């Protein structure tokens, strides 16, 4: 039976406290990186 | 003495304000050897890859490359221009040749005369 309040979203921990958690940014980057390393000389790393 | 190569070359209607004027823009302009080494920001790139290039020591060479394919021989003051003259009188020289060149082009030999071109027309509005 839907309470008529409560969105949720929400776990409970062993000492019955509410946990709520945030989205994170991956660390994988779907277009290749460039940088600079020294000048004239450049890099572009990418990941499968 | 230079005169002598100068009315072979030109004129002797506009030959001392050509003389005046590569005198006092080569003794103006004079360029010497100036540092560019990398124990001392970034341009555009097709031009910072040539800057970066002309950085270091070991892309120079130790003495200067002589010419070899041979030009100028309408005008051959380069015969003496290549070391007789090393000091104001080679610039000197360099500058009038540019203006024998442009005076029989037929057009103006300096550049201040060549006059801006004014852009506060476009952006004088309000």
């Amino acid at each position: 039976y839907l309470v008529p309040n409560v969105i949720g979203g929400v776990f409970i921990n062993k000492q019955s406290v509410e946990k709520v958690g945030i989205n994170l940014v991956e660390k994988i980057t779907t277009w290749p990186k460039f940088r600079v390393v020294k000048p004239n000389s450049f890099t572009f790393s990418f990941s499968s | 003495d230079i005169r002598e190569l100068l009315s072979q070359y030109v004129d002797d209607a506009n030959l001392e304000d050509l003389i005046e004027w590569a005198m006092e823009k080569s003794s103006k302009y004079y360029i010497k050897n100036i540092g560019n080494t990398k124990s001392n920001t970034k341009f555009e790139s097709k031009n910072n890859i040539g800057i970066e290039y002309s950085k270091d020591s070991r892309n120079k060479l130790s003495y200067r490359n002589k010419p070899s394919i041979a030009t100028n021989l309408e005008y051959k003051t380069l015969c003496d221009m290549i070391k007789g003259t090393s000091g104001t009188e080679k610039e000197f020289l360099r500058y009038l040749l540019f203006g024998i060149k442009c005076i029989k082009k037929g057009v103006e030999y300096n550049i201040d005369k060549i006059k801006d071109v004014s852009y506060n027309d476009y952006f004088n509005v309000l």
